[PDB]
RNA sequence: GGUACGGACAAGGGGAAUCUGACUGUCUAAUUAAAACAUAGCAUUGCGAUGGCCAGAAAGUGGUGUUGACGCAAUGUGAUU
RNA sequence: AAUCCGGUUAAUAUUCCGGAACCAGAAGGUGGAAUCAACACGGCAACGUAAAUGAAGUUGGAGACGUCGGCGGGAGCCCUGGGAAGAGUUCUCUUUUCUUUUUAACAAACCAUUGAACUACCCUGAAAUCGGUUUAUCCGGAGCUAGGGUAUGGUGUUUGGAA
């Protein structure tokens, strides 16, 4: 598992071809984790905002598979 | 009777314990450089050799014919130190640690690890604290006379090499062992020769000294030189016995 | 009586260019704010030219007879001075305490040093300077 | 406080082995555990490592010296060196 | 309290049977079998551990990038900094002495 | 306060001498643990390698010996005094 | 050389399942880096980096090593103060007593802070009125104390894994 600290970095990994799916995890503390499954690693980005989470979810590639936990 | 202990020391459990030993201590193969000139080596390590009183020196020499370095294992002479330069050959200087033909050194010099035959790579005066003294040269048909640690006088060819100085490791035997356990540890790294049961403590089947309703030998313990194995026990071919009062 | 002065050849004893031969350009005996110690500005050979023989072709010799220089500010204590000295034609005032603050001026100074060192290597008046020290 | 009038380091042996044996061991043990002076560096940081081997501490002169079993130098070795030096200096000139 | 067992069939406290205790996300106390500790390379002249290089088992060094296994300097990763400095100065002074002895030989 | 209290448990009896082995150690598995054996210490013996001691049917063979008299081999006595 | 957690069976499990990793070998599938003539830069230095051409030969290192003694840290365990949830006791007393309150391999960044270093090394500087300093007396003009750096780095921290 690897953590991604930049939204720009996370979007670039998603646009890659190995990026199969994404996961949305909503924690009790109103923080949102975006998890990207590549061949070798699972990449998590922690978004501490609901507004930012919505924009990031809309910022994803349209063909990316985003799954809700 | 049965095979006595001395007759069983032919191998097997009586072999030397040699796992912890790093290499035999040898002079260096007598080559062109030593026959005609000298060659320089540098002391890399001075190390303890299990089962040996004297320390050993690992000495690095350049190979004259190939791009490579050859490490030699010498008996360290007292005064030797790591990083010292040692010189071996006919033209080496008369300094402690150098290796020279005995014919190239004056009468009275103190040497160690001396060859019996030119090129045998060291036989005489090797144990800790020991040395050999040059007694004289006979230039016609070059033979050098030396005095050995036992006191014997020996004639070696004046091409047999020797190391200048005394073997390191000093007066080791001056310290009482004080304890069975210390003798145990001394021979544990040597061979299976300790402790020793006395012959008279045995039964007749075990030893010529065995048996009897008191512990006693019975016949004389000075036995002839030409005794068979199994009867060659006690004081073999003794010229005399008893506490000497003034000897030579 | 001052061992370290411009034109003298020294040996670097510490750092990435340890064992590389250098020529002193400026001798700042007193310490400045940057480098508060007795430092020097030097030009040295990062890659010595390779030996060339008569059997070589013309193009091959040109390849082997190249110098990649470096320029550096060095503490005096990281220099071993020698007895040789260089001539230092046009490397007089071109490397001051100001070309180091700019990478552009650094590459420009190195290129200038490369040209003079290389031309100096050909027609060897300082052969010892361009032979690597073996250690 | 003194803690011992005679046995010194040999007090570890208690009453065993005989007084003469403990006294002989005592003289040698004081020698073999002593600090000696390094001639190459001048410090008294020369201690024994196994019977003929005397080492030095510090960043300088990490060398090892071949010496006596219980002391750094023996009288026989010292006498041999001067004998050898005299012989060397008389064929030299 | 919770007691543990070796996770392998090696039943003896050998140097290849090193372990440490972990507490799991199941609230289980159990062993984790771990390797021997690594070793930093040592200087070839002085024996000192060489700076700038991690302590690893020998084959782990095959996975690092080149620069993690060395220092950017002559004999980097093989000699210490002070050993190299002694070698440079010694080589220079000895060569110069060979020059004067050659000059004074004629 | 029961003139009690290391309250169970846990947990040295001590001293004066004689014989003997110095000590720690070792052995008769299944009748002997000792004063026997060993031991440090002391002494004697052989031997400088074309050698001493030991081995093998023999050998272009083995051990001591990765050794060299401050050593290896063979005995005796048994710390010290 | 290299694997962890959770789950699963009547009966196997670091082997099955779910999830998350790692090592070795092969080919070279993309991306990046250096090279306009050649194989990078930074730092006084210790040394640093995302890469940073290196055949033969040589040399060095790791693998790789006893035993006892105390001292310092970490992890798990043990103990303790609150809160919560459930339970035991409740003539009387007991804001009570008991149980649960967990976090792996692996990955990243820090790191003597918060616990354990002036441990090793480097730079400045030049110390007698000698100082520094450990439980244990070692260290210094072969460069002390001090000031500032560099490296070694997890069974530590903050996170990802992961609720
Ligand atoms: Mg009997
Ligand atoms: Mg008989
Ligand atoms: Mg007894
Ligand atoms: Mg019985
Ligand atoms: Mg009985
Ligand atoms: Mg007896
Ligand atoms: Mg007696
Ligand atoms: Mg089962
Ligand atoms: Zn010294």
């Amino acid at each position: 598992p690897r953590q991604i600290s930049d939204i720009k970095q996370f979007l670039e990994i998603a646009r890659r071809k190995d990026a199969t799916s994404a996961r949305i995890k909503k924690n009790t503390n109103k923080d949102v984790k975006f998890k990207l499954r590549c061949s070798k690693y699972l990449y998590t980005l922690v978004v501490a905002d609901a507004k930012k989470a919505e924009k990031l979810r809309q910022s994803l590639p349209p063909d990316l598979t985003v799954t809700e936990v | 009777g049965r095979v006595i202990r001395a007759q069983r020391k032919s191998g097997g459990i009586f072999q030397a314990h040699t796992r912890l030993r790093k290499g035999a201590a040898q002079l260096r193969t007598l080559d062109f450089a030593e026959r005609h000139g000298y060659i320089r080596g540098v002391v890399q390590k001075i190390i303890h050799d299990p089962g040996r009183g004297a320390p050993l020196a690992k000495v690095a020499f350049r190979n004259p014919y190939h791009y490579r370095t050859d490490v030699e294992t010498f008996v360290a002479t007292e005064g030797m130190y790591t990083g010292q330069f040692v010189y071996c050959g006919k033209n080496a200087a008369l300094t402690v640690g150098n290796v020279l033909p005995v014919g190239e050194m004056p009468e009275g010099t103190i040497i160690s690890n001396v060859e019996e035959k030119a090129g045998d790579r060291g036989a005489l005066g090797r144990s800790s604290g020991n040395y050999v003294i040059i007694v004289g040269h006979d230039v016609d048909t070059g033979k050098t006379r030396v005095k050995l640690p036992s006191g014997a006088k020996k004639v070696v060819p004046s091409s047999a090499r020797g190391v200048v100085g005394i073997v390191a490791g000093g007066g080791r035997i001056d310290k009482p062992l004080l304890k069975a356990g210390r003798a145990f540890h001394k021979y544990r790294v040597k061979r299976n020769c300790w402790p020793r049961t006395r012959g008279v403590a045995m039964n007749p089947v075990d030893h010529p000294h065995g048996g009897g309703n008191h512990q006693h030998v019975g016949h004389s313990t000075t036995v002839p030189r030409q005794s068979a194995p199994g009867q060659k026990v006690g004081l073999i071919a003794a010229r005399r016995t008893g506490l000497l009062r003034g000897a030579a | 009586v001052k061992i370290l002065k411009p034109g003298k050849v020294a040996l670097i004893t510490r750092g990435r260019f340890a064992g590389k031969k250098v020529v002193i350009l400026q001798a700042i005996d007193q310490g400045s704010k940057s480098h508060p110690f007795g430092h020097a500005v030097v030009a040295g050979v990062e890659r010595y030219p390779l030996k060339v023989t008569k059997s070589m072709g013309a193009k091959r010799i040109a390849r082997r007879s190249r110098v990649k220089p470096f320029i550096k500010v060095v503490n005096y204590n990281h220099l071993m001075p020698t007895r040789y000295a260089l001539e230092l034609d046009n490397l007089k005032g071109l490397i001051t305490a100001d070309t180091f603050k700019e990478p552009t001026q650094r590459s420009a100074a190195r290129k200038t040093v490369k040209k003079t060192f290389e031309e100096k290597y050909q027609s060897g008046k300082s052969a010892w300077f361009f032979t690597p020290l073996r250690f | 406080t003194k803690r011992t009038k005679k046995v010194g380091v040999t007090g570890k042996y208690g009453v065993r082995y005989g007084a003469s044996l403990r006294r002989d061991v005592r003289k040698i043990e004081v020698q073999q555990h002593s600090r000696y002076q390094c001639p190459f560096c001048g410090r008294n940081t020369v201690k024994r490592t196994a019977a003929g081997i005397w080492c030095c501490n510090g960043k300088g002169c990490k060398k090892v010296l071949a010496g006596g079993a219980w002391t750094v130098t023996t009288a026989a070795a010292t006498s041999a060196r001067s004998t050898i030096r005299r012989l060397r200096e008389m064929v030299e000139v | 309290a919770q007691r543990v067992t070796y996770r392998r069939r090696l039943a003896y406290n050998t140097r290849s049977n090193k372990t440490r205790i972990i507490k799991t996300p199941g609230n289980n106390i159990r062993y984790l079998h771990i390797k021997k500790l690594g070793t930093i390379p040592r200087c070839g002249d002085t024996g000192v551990p060489l700076q700038g290089i991690p302590a690893l088992r020998p084959r782990e060094f095959a996975r690092l990038s080149h620069n993690q296994k060395k220092v950017q300097r002559a004999y980097g990763g093989c000699l210490s900094a002070n050993a190299v400095k002694d070698r440079i100065v010694r080589a220079f002074l000895i060569e110069e002495q060979k020059i004067v002895k050659q000059k004074l030989k004629q």
